[PDB]
């Protein structure tokens, strides 16, 4: 019946590329941060499991890429940056939308295409935006030059902000990424290129693909190992040394495909759970109490996303241009006219 | 002796028969081999022909499209698949600048026998970046040939003609048509079945109004024609099949009988397929035969929304075709 | 009044907007120390420096996406393509990343950006450097597409394009860069703006409406001056904006002239003229047509190199007069 | 003298243990052929420069003078059955790949006697196993990888040389071509023409997993030997390879270097190389007058050659009443 305020942990050593010294191999996790990181990861988990359920029920249409098993990435990266920093990723943005501040109600309602969604039902799974969160992007590789441009604006405004620009390993051969490498290093943009490797390409050492840009390969199932590398990479960009490449090694949960041998040994929520209990940062009963609250909050949000009505037909043409006067757009024929409002 | 064949199976029959016919033909694209096709169109092809002829490519549109065009210049006959045609915009310079214009610039020395195929246009809940129709864009460019099949006959006959043509041919398929079955006559089951590029097909004889369309909305035009037929209005539904060079003689000959014209398309209205048909009917010999102005039925003038109610109203529906037809006929 | 070339008028526009708003910057190939590939951005780098006038490598898809990214982050870039033939490498960023973004976000993420550069035919640059992209970009919702002709057009539209909070494509013309025009005091002002979406009547007429955009507008004025000596008064209309085009001005002209001929530099099929003809037929002016509207376009071929062949792949003054006389049965 | 051994610069290596030899044997016959070929390309580009300044040539006219050791050296290290493709600076490669000086100059001046009948101009000239110049930078790099794919596809041990300038070395599609060429072990020789905007100027290292070598592009003998090495590498099945050619006139002219080498080793006399200069200079003036006096292509052939192996049809001109006949 006594709780330690903090505890020191040994973190995995990152593989380096064109770097003499890397992130520290020890870090301090406080009890408050541990409980915060745990609740955030368990929320992302139960949110993706609920989305998977709605997708099977065909309530969600089109695309629905889930990030379960990568909770240490979106939560670990957020713990290593500021809310005034910038982040952009591809089509698997459900976790990042929640970690960057949007509610589970907004995310699920958008997935179900309802008026209560964060994009008013206009975007769906792949196009969710938030403050300093430049969303998911459906065209692979396209978000990498976009993030480099956000980093250009970070340097342009000179407020020592950075941009995290994520892409999966399947997008790592998009030519525009190599064009973005050269410009980011040429202009020393505060851009952290993050390759989300899930475990096609002649080289699988994605942290070395920037050639002239230094890189570090990180274990993405350890949230503390991701947090320390993010703090290292963010400080690197804030010093004016230019861009940096960061490979997060993770695994997705979505017979031979038994692969309980990833949940049992490497699940990011279970790893943070075991670390906090052995170091007396929290009790098993405490973390079960958090699971119950989170599951109730997701079912309450899923209930909202299911009962919430569709967007009104009168708003089909809304928000085509910004800061423009109202006009009409043509429908299925010349007699169908939708009003368009900024 | 007819069979029920899906459009997906008809394309698969076409590519399979042309691979066996000419060893210079090969298929490359994302997931075309071991995954059996992103939409299962190339199922079984890799097991039959191997790594040499069915080539899995990385996600590098500009790169492997250019590789296909290069292989075409060296004498091969590639089939370059884009997973959807939204993703072809990354490689569109290779289609236009490297493939279409080369034979003309070379003075008739360097032909480029290549096929660009893949689904085009709207789907179901895939949002704005995955719903664009590129029929007008590719049809705008000299040196290309652009086709847009509808049913199973269209798909197999055009895909075989595209492969045998010594020039860049764009085949704009449709995902929602892949799983739709059609009666497949014995003539189409043959390995010699060809549908010529540049000739349209009349899917329904009529005398009151000419309805021209391509790809999936052709089925909606036939549904509208069946509804109006119970009211005494005989529609002549025309399936373009070819976008460039389109068959204007077939449309003109129909208007000279019906005196009314309505075009139906899935893509965006401004500078679209219907705009060319209407402009060509006004410049042509059929203009004096119109008893009413020709009207266009198109998709809504917006990026494709996600919500079901919004997406349903951004695409021509059967009631939208009937509405435009009754406006033209003043009934 | 001063003699100002279109190249100098664009330079005046960008300079005034850079001085007005520090969030505006220009990036592209050779825009800085080389003073511009066509000397359009001359002196800008010497005035503002590396921060605001950014020379980029030959990586079209890369720096266009970088421009859009900076625009999402709150800046107002001016992204120059050396010619718009090279924009095809970056057209995915223009369409999917910039044009469609505000709509998909539900009104949360605007993209204030300008894509400018010469468009269409030149002189001896062959097929890969002569393509006109007016119809392609005008086809896409979420974009605004303009195509200036003279010096007033160029400065007024480039300033409206930068101040608009949405992606604007500015299709310039290389052969118009060096052409001088009378620049009135109203155009010399730093507050001179030409609104996007309104056409300008360059010549009043009563016998036929002639609509065009970019360089061929001047050829229509030459054609109208020749026909005026024959008793035929042409009403020449300068579109200025491709999307959203000003059909009300064209319709009002057709209802007076009862005849319409469109003239454009790009390819005929699915081009700009095709949309104008479809709109008058769907519109209220169709009953006022006493003859079908005809299209004067470029030849339906990849642009050839030889001087005699390229001259016949571009609308000539005699081609406009011939189509006009066919419409009037004279 | 019948033959002579020469010292050539040692190439800097990337992911290679052993490189091209540092000594080579040049025969008298090859020396006179290399000298005449290089001197012809030189006088041809200077003549084009005059016609370009005289505005007889229009549009673009990128000259390769100073790079004569590249196109002639590369041709000496490959076979006529090998394949080559480059960007817009293709005048020298057009001549080394078999086209005559008359065809190249007449095409530059836009006359019917040009190799493309005046349809292509400076940037779009094609020849046998020469897939031409290309106006879009970097686009020719994936094309060459596809030509190498056809080389592997046909399996006759042919290779493809794919050239790009240093200004194009940051085109994303080049890195897409790198990844696929090594993945499929394509016999593609990526050649970066470096002269003097890029975070890395070690262009021979940009292929990362693809091995590279940096070559002195002013020494024709060094280019020939490096090319033979790279061609043998691709023919053995080891996949692609990257080759950087670095390309003042007082002690770096490629013609002046080969001239001094052959005279010092008694491979040729000063009088012989001057007599060749006269023969070459006469051939250039004869071709230039033909390119100037030859008439333009006829207007009736404007629409010719749009599609291959197709029936004749007519295309629309400036208005709907102008119809040009199009024949394959
Ligand atoms: C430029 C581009 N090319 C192709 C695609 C099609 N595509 C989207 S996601 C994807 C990868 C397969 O999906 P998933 O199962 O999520 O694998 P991951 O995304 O994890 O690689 C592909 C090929 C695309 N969206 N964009
Ligand atoms: C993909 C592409 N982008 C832009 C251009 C426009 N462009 C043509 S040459 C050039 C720079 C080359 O100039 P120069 O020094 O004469 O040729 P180099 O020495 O670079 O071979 C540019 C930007 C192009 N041709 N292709």
């Amino acid at each position: 019946g006594s709780f330690a305020n903090d505890a020191t942990f040994e973190i995995k050593k990152c593989d380096l590329h064109r770097l003499e010294e890397g992130p520290p191999v020890t870090t301090v996790l406080t009890r408050e941060d541990g409980l915060k990181y745990y609740r955030m990861m368990q929320t992302v988990r139960r949110m993706e499991l609920k989305a998977d359920q709605l997708y099977k029920q065909k309530i969600i249409r089109g695309f629905c890429h889930l990030c379960d098993g990568q909770e240490a990435c979106c939560v670990g990266l957020e713990a290593g940056i500021n809310p005034t920093d910038h982040l952009i990723t591809a089509y698997r943005a459900h976790g990042f939308t929640f970690t960057r501040g949007l509610s589970v109600r907004e995310i699920l309602a958008e997935l179900t295409g309802r008026k209560g969604g964060c994009a008013k039902g206009k975007g769906g799974s792949m196009h969710m935006y938030a403050k300093n969160f430049y969303g998911g992007n459906g065209i692979m590789g396209a978000q990498v030059p976009l993030g480099a441009g956000i980093a250009l604006a970070c340097k342009y405004n000179g407020k020592d902000e950075v941009c995290l620009t994520l892409y999966g390993d399947g997008a790592a051969n998009q030519g525009q990424i190599f064009e973005a490498y050269n410009m980011a290093a040429l202009w020393k943009l505060p851009c952290i290129f993050i390759c989300e490797n899930n475990r096609a390409a002649a080289s699988t050492d994605y942290y070395k693909r920037g050639d002239f840009i230094p890189g570090l390969r990180v274990d993405g199932m350890d949230i503390l190992c991701v947090r320390e590398a993010t703090r290292f990479a963010a400080a690197y960009c804030r010093s004016g040394k230019g861009p940096i490449l960061m490979e997060l090694q993770t695994y997705r949960y979505h017979t031979r495909e038994e692969i309980q041998e990833v949940r049992s040994k490497s699940d990011p929520i279970m790893l943070l759970k075991d670390r906090m209990v052995n170091s007396n940062l929290a009790s098993v009963e405490e973390l079960k109490e958090i699971d119950v609250e989170v599951r109730k909050e997701i079912e309450d949000a899923a209930q909202f996303a299911t009962a919430d009505p569709e967007p009104p037909l009168e708003e089909l043409g809304y928000h085509i241009y910004s800061s423009d006067p109202p006009f009409e757009v043509r429908g299925a024929n010349q007699w169908i006219k939708f009003k368009s409002v900024s | 002796g007819s069979l029920q064949v899906t459009v997906r199976d008809a394309i698969n029959q076409g590519m399979d028969e042309e691979l066996e016919r000419d060893e210079k033909v090969f298929l490359l694209g994302e997931e075309v081999a071991q995954y059996d096709g992103a939409y299962k169109v190339s199922r079984g092809l890799w097991k039959k022909y191997g790594d040499k002829r069915i080539i899995d490519t990385p996600i590098s549109e500009m790169g492997f499209a250019g590789i296909a065009v290069g292989a075409a210049m060296a004498g091969l006959r590639p089939i370059c698949e884009f997973m959807t045609f939204n993703f072809s915009m990354q490689a569109i310079d290779q289609v236009i600048n490297s493939a279409a214009k080369t034979y003309y610039m070379s003075g008739g020395l360097q032909p480029v026998p290549i096929v660009f195929r893949g689904p085009n246009g709207a789907s179901a809940g895939v949002a704005a970046q995955h719903s664009q129709c590129f029929a007008a864009w590719y049809g705008h460019c000299p040196g290309l040939k652009v086709v847009s099949p509808w049913n199973s006959e269209d798909a197999k006959g055009l895909i075989k003609s595209a492969i045998r043509d010594n020039n860049p041919v764009v085949v704009l398929e449709n995902e929602l048509m892949y799983g739709v079955p059609f009666e497949f006559p014995p003539e189409a089951q043959s390995k010699d079945f060809l549908i010529p590029i540049g000739k349209a097909k009349i899917e329904r004889q009529g005398t009151h109004i000419t309805v021209v369309s391509h790809s999936r909305p052709v089925g909606h035009c036939l549904e509208a024609a069946a509804v109006l037929s119970k009211e005494g209005v005989e529609c002549e539904v025309i399936n373009m099949r070819t976008i460039r060079p389109m068959d204007m003689e077939t449309i003109e000959a129909s208007v000279m009988k019906t005196n009314h014209l309505v075009t139906v398309e899935g893509g965006w209205p401004q500078f679209g397929v219907g705009a060319e048909i209407c402009a060509r009917i006004m410049e042509g010999p059929a203009f004096n035969f119109l008893d009413a102005p020709a009207v266009r039925v198109t998709g809504a003038d917006v990026p494709m929304p996600y919500a079901k109610i919004l997406e349903d109203n951004s695409i021509p529906q059967v009631k939208d075709i009937i509405f435009a037809i009754k406006k033209t006929l003043n009934i």
